[PDB]
């Protein structure tokens, strides 16, 4: 095993779920009990980027869709998508900067800093039914902090 | 001969231009056990001067400036508004002939961006990470005007004004962090601007938040050539030591570490290690 | 023509709702469609900008509605479906009308009131909202409870604390009142953490020189840690024939965060170099890092 995967459930700091939407496209909203099961269930594949002193690279896969996320530019702005994959390739060990974040995981609450574009995160946005994107922003109108829980 | 209580720098008296500034005689309530109304009916008299920056002789402050500018007011000095050229140290004092008691305090005027840049030294309030609702102040803020008029107090995170974000609300003077994250890190500036004698002023202060460890982990110390290493868990205000020793105390090197949470490790090489920190003393031998 | 949006949001009979288009912002000019829907808001179900406004809604509304923005050059449009449902008995809500969110126990955390953002007033202010658990209402005094905005901030969770909650606010549409109903569960998890891994095994030691053999790194941590070999001040490659790492982990039913984190270093045939660099172990969170080696 050249990498080590877990298969974990996101979720953002007001408590919304992310669900995909119409494909290469994830977005995130408030669900209710009985649509639990729509949820993204995620592979987290701890792969190779730089050393760091406190964070963990890791590459964020949907389970058996072959999509992984990816930062890349887009009107030369950092952009967030569903990049899709051969598995018998991936996951690799030393990922494409693209496909690698930055787990900064503190009293179990997470960030992924994108290694692509350094102080880039994944955000949600306070709204429902919005889909995820890639903000230039910590703290303000843009939610960037999440929760896991595993399968 | 007087009693030279030298300069008091328990100020944060640096201050942007074209702001107000206020700054009370330090002398009373703290160098001297009363305040000005029992000093005046003691018969002593208060006194005002400095020197400028780049500069030894001390001069009078000048209070017929255009616009009464420069005014005194019983114990508080007041800039109305600073000028760059204030920048010094002023000394208030109290004499009798048979008295003498001054100090005086550093006021250094700066200059500011659009975005609220300077080389303000900013004052540094820490947070409690996940911990309710925890507020800021604006500071620095009372005696500029009465309760009479209400100003505009703008809250601003970087160069961005606080409007509609996540876990942060506005409520006035105050600044409210809902269940603090990492995320809410960084300089935050209260703009607060009110109206005076049909000119308006603003009144500007600008403050790293850092978020910290939380009290519910605040932990005696965690013990882990040979290295003694320990884990202080942050708490506020407390004096972190370690030490070998053999029975009483071959060379040595210390290496403080810090985390995001500022949660300490402190590594220290070469028979018991101790540590102490607020909550704890412990020790460990070795093999 | 269409595409479904196949996800039934429940909401609160006798009581108002609002759907919107769900669109990607790039949105247009968007109609509202039964299975159109009225222009004047008067008549109890309307459009009023490009939102299907149910005021108040009654079951029989249950059902699929479309949405259609178009612009001559493109119009595909979409459809989504609408459950009102009345009260169970003996119920100030209904179950398939809940949100369920979680919190854990030891922190301070705060529940939200989702579906809420289309009945603010003209500054973008929410009406205030009333806390409830389990039909019972809220004491908001700031010690066990907080109300602001949205949120419900809940303060030292514990078990107590798990219930179904409400949260509740009064719209003002056209100068009758109207009430708003969200149901949230409130199921509490473990405690969160400050953990940083502990490294086993290696131990800072020697071992006898051979000329496949084997080499272990036991962390103990959360699963979210990680465990890496590092020689010669680089890492292990992909591209390196000598030298493989296979990452293991075993959980823990009793502690999760205190649960087994296994790499193997799989040298295979020795070479001098490996005699004059210690092999180092790195266990590393977020919260802190421990190092361990072996000599050969
Ligand atoms: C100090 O000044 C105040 C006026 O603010 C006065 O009430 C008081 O009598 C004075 N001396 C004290 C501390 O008693
Ligand atoms: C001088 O000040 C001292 C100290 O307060 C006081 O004892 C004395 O009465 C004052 N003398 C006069 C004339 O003000
Ligand atoms: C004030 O005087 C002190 C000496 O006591 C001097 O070191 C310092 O540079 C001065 N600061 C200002 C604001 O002029
Ligand atoms: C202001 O905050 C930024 C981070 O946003 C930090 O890098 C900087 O040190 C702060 N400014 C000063 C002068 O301390
Ligand atoms: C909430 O209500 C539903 C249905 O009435 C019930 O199944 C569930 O146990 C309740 N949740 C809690 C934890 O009170
Ligand atoms: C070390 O890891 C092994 C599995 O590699 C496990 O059996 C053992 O229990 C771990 N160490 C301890 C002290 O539990
Ligand atoms: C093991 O070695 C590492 C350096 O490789 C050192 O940092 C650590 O303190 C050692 N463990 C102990 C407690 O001896």
């Amino acid at each position: 095993a050249p990498v080590r995967s877990l298969n974990c459930t996101l979720r953002d700091s007001q408590q919304k779920s992310l669900v995909m939407s119409g494909p290469y496209e994830l977005k995130a909203l408030h669900l209710q009990g009985q649509d639990m099961e729509q949820q993204v269930v995620f592979s987290m594949s701890f792969v190779q980027g730089e050393e760091s002193n406190d964070k963990i690279p890791v590459a964020l896969g949907l389970k058996e869709k072959n999509l992984y996320l990816s930062c890349v530019l887009k009107d030369d702005k950092p952009t967030l998508q569903l990049e899709s994959v051969d598995p018998k390739n991936y996951p690799k060990k030393k990922m494409e900067k693209r496909f690698v974040f930055n787990k900064i995981e503190i009293n179990n609450k997470l960030e992924f800093e994108s290694a692509q574009f350094p102080n880039w995160y994944i955000s949600t946005s306070q709204a429902e039914n919005m889909p995820v994107f890639l903000g230039g922003t910590k703290g303000g109108q843009d939610i960037t902090d999440f929760t896991m829980q595993f399968v | 001969r007087c009693d030279d209580w030298g300069l008091d720098t328990m100020r944060q008296i640096q201050v942007f231009e074209d702001e107000p500034a206020r700054i009370k005689c330090p002398l009373f309530e703290h160098f001297l056990k009363f305040n000005y109304s029992t000093a005046h009916s003691a018969g002593l008299t208060l006194i005002w001067y400095w020197t400028r920056q780049d500069r030894d002789l001390e001069e009078p402050i000048n209070f017929r400036l255009p616009e009464n500018r420069i005014s005194k007011e019983k114990d508080v000095l007041w800039f109305r508004p600073t000028l760059l050229n204030d920048t010094g140290n002023y000394t208030c004092m109290l004499r009798n002939t048979t008295y003498c008691s001054k100090v005086a305090f550093p006021l250094e005027v700066v200059q500011k961006d659009s975005c609220f840049n300077s080389p303000m030294k900013l004052p540094v309030h820490k947070l409690y990470i996940e911990y309710g609702i925890q507020r800021i102040t604006c500071p620095n803020v009372d005696g500029y005007f009465p309760s009479s008029v209400k100003p505009t107090i703008t809250w601003y995170m970087g160069c961005y004004k606080i409007q509609n974000f996540n876990n942060v609300i506005p409520e006035g003077m105050n600044l409210s962090f809902l269940i603090a994250l990492i995320s809410n890190n960084g300089n935050y500036t209260c703009v607060v601007t009110y109206p005076e004698n049909g000119r308006t002023f603003h009144l500007t202060r600008t403050l790293t938040v850092k978020v910290v460890g939380s009290p519910k982990n605040a932990v005696p110390p965690v013990i882990h050539l040979i290295p003694c290493t320990v884990y202080f868990s942050f708490l506020m205000d407390s004096r972190n030591e370690v030490w070998w020793t053999i029975d009483g105390k071959v060379t040595i090197n210390e290496s403080i570490s810090h985390s995001r949470t500022e949660d300490e490790t402190r590594t220290q090489i070469l028979y018991v290690c101790h540590a102490r920190s607020a909550k704890g003393e412990v020790a460990k031998a070795a093999k | 023509k269409e595409r479904e949006e196949k996800i039934i949001l429940v909401s609160s009979a006798n009581e108002i709702d609002v759907r919107p288009c769900p669109l990607n912002p790039n949105e247009g000019t968007i109609t509202w469609y039964k299975d159109p829907v009225s222009t004047e808001q008067a008549s109890r179900i309307h459009q009023h900008k490009e939102k299907l406004w149910f005021v108040p809604a009654k079951v029989e509304d249950s059902g699929h509605y479309y949405c259609v923005v178009r612009n001559s050059s493109y119009c595909l449009r979409i459809k989504i479906s609408a459950k009102f449902v009345e009260n169970e008995p003996n119920l100030c809500y209904n179950a398939q009308a809940i949100f369920k969110q979680k919190l854990p126990v030891a922190g301070d955390g705060g529940l939200v009131c989702p579906y809420m953002e289309f009945f603010k007033n003209e500054n973008n202010e929410l009406p205030k909202l009333q806390w409830y658990k389990d039909c019972k209402p809220l004491l908001l005094d700031n010690i066990h409870f907080s109300g602001v905005k949205d949120r419900l901030i809940v303060m030292n969770v514990a078990e107590k604390h798990r219930g179904n909650y409400t949260c509740h606010a009064s719209y003002t549409y056209l100068g009758k009142q109207y009430p708003i109903t969200r149901v949230i569960e409130f199921i509490t998890l473990e405690e969160n953490k400050p953990t940083r891994p502990v490294i086993v095994s290696p131990a800072n030691e020697t071992m006898e020189v051979d000329l496949q053999i084997q080499l272990i790194c036991n962390v103990t941590g959360q699963l979210s840690d990680i465990a890496y070999w590092k020689w010669n001040g680089s890492v292990i490659d992909e591209d390196d024939p000598v030298l493989g790492e296979d990452y293991y982990s075993v959980e823990n039913p009793a502690n999760k965060r205190r649960s087994t984190l296994i790499t193997v270093l799989n040298i295979s045939e020795i070479e001098s170099r490996f005699y004059k660099h210690p092999f180092t172990c790195f266990a590393k969170n977020t919260h802190g890092i421990d190092a361990a080696y072996i000599q050969l």
